[PDB]
């Protein structure tokens, strides 16, 4: 830590010690059934765009590697997470919302984007996390007559906001002469159609859409992926995986009142402090094991080889990773004599050390 | 505002003023010394126990290795600072058993044997009046393990990385010191500051005291019990307005929450996100894949050593303020209690 | 039916999330209801639709158990699911239902399709009752609160913080709400949310005990 | 700009460091002012004899 | 005619405070303790005002220093011509030469510049594609302007720290001069020093 092979008369600080973990714990909820993706990821006809469907999913167990098998697509487009730890840890709900639009406006589809499908169909938020699924879908979503089943809105008063929905069917009116339901001068319906045909161009083709929508856990979770729970031990450092967020510390039993709606006790430094446990509905205070700093007490090299380690601010019947106790932390290495010399090395509370024949050895006083 | 009240002397070219009488006044200065040494472990406050964090903090160079070493000079500074104001006497003085020191009532500032820390009266009430954080010079890891109560905010900041070290001279060791130079100032007058302590009455001290500021010594012998009264009077006037008055120790107390103030605010600190998606870095490590994580915990890092930069730069100005401050106090022990000054209002 | 205004006295706050904090101050930003505010009296004996407008606080301090649920939307004349809340000695069922009901909402003690169907404890059980309606991001939440109430003048000072009950999953463009009657009469209160800053205290037991609205005079500022 | 504000809020507190430390240096500045010039007690005048 | 620099600082969100002491104020400290010192010598120092004729107080000045008092006495109005000739020296110098007032000179040149930086600060693009948060805003969408203004957050917040720093190294240094000053003011005026130099 010097980076010196030589080291003078002093007392150094090197390292830290901290007590590593023994066991591993998987706290998740027990729950057997299995999400039904593959009705929503394989249907004969998805629903038009202002009118797309959301499907709930909650009490069941997600898998998500059977997504590349029920459909055939490129991109797993996610935005608050990543499509390969999703496996790992879990959420509340799962939201579905299906549609088919063209080609040009899947790049739409997205948090903060304007235009035709993102102002007047479908609205994304900005703090949105989820995985957005699009695919190609021109031998089931294509007649060389052209496709007329499905519909888009392009004429709204206002744009729309987030998660909303418009079925409405009613002439517009761009005009100071009202329409009165009757489609003529400055009167338009707002429901226009894609009208696909296999001869289009590339971008002009059906796109098939699921937009996954995952919620964070503020709530207790009903959707887990597949993860074998593991049983719970106490007053042991260990590492810990309570409902998706892992950690490392000490679990005790806790006397904090939690509020029925509460799952978590968050720190002012912003971490997680006590926990509820998903299995049995028990409350328990987490608390990192002990560490603590190292500083090793030396003369010089010219002198002695000999050193004594001072371990800061613990009370060492916690020590490992003479003996005397100080107030600095306690002293291992140095015997503590009952006289009084000048003070050679500083270490604490009015507590020093010194390199005296009466063989030669590393002595403590005051 | 008011700058005071008008005044007008009456000078004349033929006229003079000359005081008929005296009064012994005693006043009080309080002077700031050390501050708290604390010390800073980068791994755990920016980190804490992640192995991804500290594989991308390795990339930073040695930033740490000088706010370690900068933090380190400071907490020699402080003890150094205490040495320089306070150990200036060579011997432990002791004054006799015989209290009579012609009339002058010295038990107020004198210890007593009553109570282990053999401090004195005047010194009890300025313990009991600066309230401390009692942060970490105590060890606490024993009672922060175990959770009490509420949590405390002394073991967020342990729990952070954020510890005080205790300074090398207790308590009772200043006492010690204190009571030696009021023992030589008492006994021996300004002889014991210059070689050995060499013994004077207290009465025949205090003439030579008259004669240093142009007054004649038999003012004293023919006044000696108004001015020990007058001198007994103004130390019960500063026991009572110790005991009333609380906001004269507003230094030290200033002292002590500057300090508190930086630790609570760098612990504060780790809530923030710094344009991340999440101030948890457990969080980020779950969720994301590698380089995404990476480019998140990068923007932490950076957030989070910036802070620490922060703290560190504060401190080493403020410890220079402090140690302007015990240079004068080690000057003001030097030339009023070993000596008498003729600098005004020195 | 008869109109009359009281003050709102530092009433209408609720937990702003799902976290245990005990022993801290915190600030957060969310649809509150300001403190003294200008809420309205009402007295029904005899009815527009009262505006939604960025949520709704409501209260009532009837010891007879009469008012009884609500429907949110825009009509409310069918054609549109809006909502529908029954709460008598049986179960306490919230539907989406309409139901083409007519313009006086009074129950008797002598429809379409339907997605929610929710059962639990009956909310109503000296009972005054508090509650918090909010639609953002397409997500309908509900708080709730009881407190027994001595003296039945007007409402009373003091805290008593508003826990959540029931999250909906959906619910677009809500901008009316109405109220029901049951007879064999009902007052109540309606304040409005506005995004006010706020500073809440818990206690050693986590539970609120003092706020301060950070935008009433300058001492609550010098305070936030 | 709001959507500046609002992306200056997720930086923590280091703006209330610096207010602060201006404060300090503002306030010490007359406190600089009166230890120099307020060491007398009572306005004296010269008589008008000079 | 012209957009000034400290209306340009102001409209930025720079801000200069008063004193709390007007000149006037200062002027009747400054005139309060000259009226002491010639009416009283040291005396309005240590306690009450005692009144003394100004050769006998000069004369206990000059006894101050190792002459006796007769030397005073016996040569009045050589030293009353040879004071009234340095203070008209110290007027002439004062209205003929303007660089003894450098270092007060320097105080307000330092502030000036420190705050003209800060300004000026505010142009630079630190990476991001402009300095301007209306065209950033304008020409993006919202993923790519929060990233520039990022930049520009980062960039702006360092200058400002890095002001904040200097400004307090600088008070630190205000602070030992006018405790110098103020030690001065108390050995000086208030009384006769025997320290050389001082
Ligand atoms: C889960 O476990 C708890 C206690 O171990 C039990 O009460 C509950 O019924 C279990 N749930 C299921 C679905 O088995
Ligand atoms: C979709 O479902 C139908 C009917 O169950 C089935 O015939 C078809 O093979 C399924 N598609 C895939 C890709 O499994
Ligand atoms: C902590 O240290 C003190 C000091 O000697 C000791 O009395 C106490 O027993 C220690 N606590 C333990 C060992 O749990
Ligand atoms: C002394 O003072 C008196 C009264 O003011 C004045 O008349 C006289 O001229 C003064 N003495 C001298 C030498 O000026
Ligand atoms: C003054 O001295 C006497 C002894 O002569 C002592 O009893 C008394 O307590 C002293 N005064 C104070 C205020 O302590
Ligand atoms: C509330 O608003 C009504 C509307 O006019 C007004 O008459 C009443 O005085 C207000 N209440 C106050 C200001 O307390
Ligand atoms: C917290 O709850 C305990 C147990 O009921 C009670 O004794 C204590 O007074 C409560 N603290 C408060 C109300 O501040």
């Amino acid at each position: 830590t010097l980076k010196s092979f030589t080291v003078e008369k002093g007392i150094y600080q090197t390292s830290n010690f901290r007590v590593q973990p023994t066991e591993s714990i998987v706290r998740f909820p027990n729950i057997t059934n299995l999400c039904p993706f593959h009705e929503v990821f394989n249907a004969t006809t998805f629903a038009s765009v202002y009118a797309w469907n959301r499907k709930r999913i909650s009490n069941c167990v997600a898998d998500y590697s059977v997504i590349y098998n029920f459909a055939p697509f490129f991109a797993f487009k996610c935005y608050g997470v990543s499509p390969t730890k999703l496996n790992d840890l879990c959420f509340t709900n799962v939201y579905a919302d299906s549609f088919v639009i063209r080609g040009n406006e899947v790049s739409q589809i997205a948090p903060g984007q304007t235009g035709n499908i993102a102002d007047y169909n479908y609205k994304l938020p900005d703090d949105f996390t989820g995985c957005v699924i699009a695919w190609n879908s021109n031998k089931l979503d294509s007649k060389p007559s052209g496709n007329y089943n499905y519909l888009y809105r392009l004429f709204r008063k206002s744009k729309l906001k987030p998660f909303e929905r418009d079925i409405s069917t009613e002439i517009y009116q761009a005009g100071n002469k009202p329409c009165n339901g009757v489609a003529g001068p400055n009167c338009y319906s707002p429901l226009q159609s894609y009208g696909f045909r296999p001869t289009y161009g590339v971008g002009h083709q059906p796109y098939r859409v699921v937009v996954l929508s995952f919620e964070l856990l503020h709530a207790p979770a009903t959707v887990c992926g597949p993860k074998k729970s593991t049983n719970l031990v106490k007053n042991k450092c260990v590492n810990f995986n309570f409902n998706g967020l892992t950690g490392t510390g000490v679990l005790t039993e806790s006397n904090k009142k939690f509020l029925p709606f509460q799952q978590f006790g968050r720190d002012i430094a912003d971490t997680t402090d006590a926990v509820r446990d998903p299995q049995t509905l028990e409350i328990l205070d987490i608390t990192p094991c002990s560490f603590g700093g190292v500083s090793v007490i030396t003369p010089g090299t010219n002198t002695s080889n000999q050193v004594a380690v001072l371990y800061q601010g613990v009370n060492c019947t916690e020590v490992p990773v003479n003996v005397f106790q100080t107030r600095a932390g306690c002293l291992i290495g140095a015997e503590y004599v009952n006289n009084s010399y000048e003070c050679d090395i500083p270490i604490g509370a009015g507590i020093c050390a010194s390199y005296q024949t009466q063989s030669q050895s590393i002595i403590a006083y005051t | 505002m008011s700058l005071g009240a008008e005044n007008s002397v009456a000078y004349s070219n033929n006229s003079i003023a000359i005081p008929t009488n005296f009064t012994i006044s005693v006043t009080t200065e309080i002077l700031p010394v050390s501050m708290t040494k604390t010390s800073v472990d980068c791994t755990m406050y920016i980190c804490g126990d992640s192995t991804e964090c500290s594989n991308l903090l390795l990339q930073y160079g040695s930033f740490c290795t000088q706010l370690k070493r900068a933090l380190t000079g400071i907490a020699v500074e402080q003890d150094k600072n205490t040495q320089e104001v306070f150990a200036q006497v060579k011997q432990i003085y002791k004054t006799p058993p015989i209290k009579y020191f012609g009339g002058f009532n010295f038990s107020q500032i004198l210890p007593d044997p009553s109570k282990p820390s053999k401090r004195s009266f005047i010194e009890d009430l300025l313990f009991n009046k600066v309230t401390l954080a009692d942060a970490g010079f105590i060890k606490q890891y024993g009672d922060c393990l175990g959770d009490i109560a509420a949590r405390d905010l002394i073991c967020a900041q342990k729990f952070n990385g954020l510890t005080v070290l205790p300074p090398l001279l207790t308590d009772e060791m200043i006492a010690q010191y204190t009571s030696a130079l009021l023992a030589g100032t008492i006994t021996s007058g300004w002889t014991f500051g210059a070689g050995a302590a060499l013994q004077i009455p207290f009465a025949m001290q205090m003439a030579y005291r008259f004669n240093g500021i142009g007054v004649t010594q038999n003012v004293l012998y023919e006044n000696q019990k108004l001015i020990a009264n007058q001198f007994n009077s103004a130390i019960g006037k500063i026991q009572d307005s110790l005991s009333s008055t609380a906001s004269a120790l507003g230094k030290l107390q200033d002292v002590v929450n500057h300090n508190a103030q930086a630790l609570n605010t760098l612990v504060k600190q780790l809530s923030s996100k710094f344009g991340a998606i999440s101030s948890v870095l457990n969080d980020i490590l779950s969720r994301l894949d590698k380089v995404e994580a990476e480019v998140q915990i990068d923007r932490l890092i950076t957030g989070r050593l910036q802070s620490l930069q922060t703290y560190v730069t504060q401190q080493l100005i403020r410890a220079a303020e402090i140690r302007a401050s015990a240079n004068l106090a080690a000057t003001k022990m030097s030339e009023c209690v070993l000596g008498q000054s003729k600098r005004v209002d020195f | 039916r008869t109109q009359s205004y009281t003050n709102s006295f530092t009433r209408g706050v609720y937990y702003p999330d799902k976290v245990f904090r005990s022993s801290v101050l915190h600030s957060t930003q969310d649809l509150f209801l300001p403190f003294f505010s200008n809420v309205t009296w009402f007295h029904a004996i005899h009815n527009p639709a009262l505006p939604f407008n960025d949520g709704v606080y409501f209260a009532s301090t009837e010891k007879s158990n009469i008012i009884r649920g609500w429907i949110f939307g825009t009509t409310l004349d069918s054609k549109t699911q809006s909502l529908l809340i029954v709460n008598n000695a049986t179960n306490v069922v919230i539907k989406v239902c309409e139901f083409q009901f007519c313009n006086d909402p009074f129950l008797d003690v002598y429809a379409n399709n339907c997605t929610f169907e929710y059962v639990s404890q009956p909310f109503l059980m000296k009972n005054l009752r508090e509650f918090v309606f909010k639609n953002i991001d397409g997500y309908f939440k509900i708080y709730s609160k009881h407190t027994p109430i001595n003296l039945e003048r007007d409402l009373p000072q003091g805290f008593s913080a508003l826990e959540p009950l029931v999250d909906l999953p959906i619910g677009i463009n809500i901008t009316r709400f109405q109220t029901l009657l049951a007879l064999h009469a009902a007052a109540y209160y309606v304040g409005y949310l506005q995004p006010r800053t706020f500073l809440l205290k818990y206690n050693e037991n986590g539970t609120i005990t003092d706020a301060v609205d950070c935008a009433l005079d300058p001492l609550s500022e010098t305070k936030c």
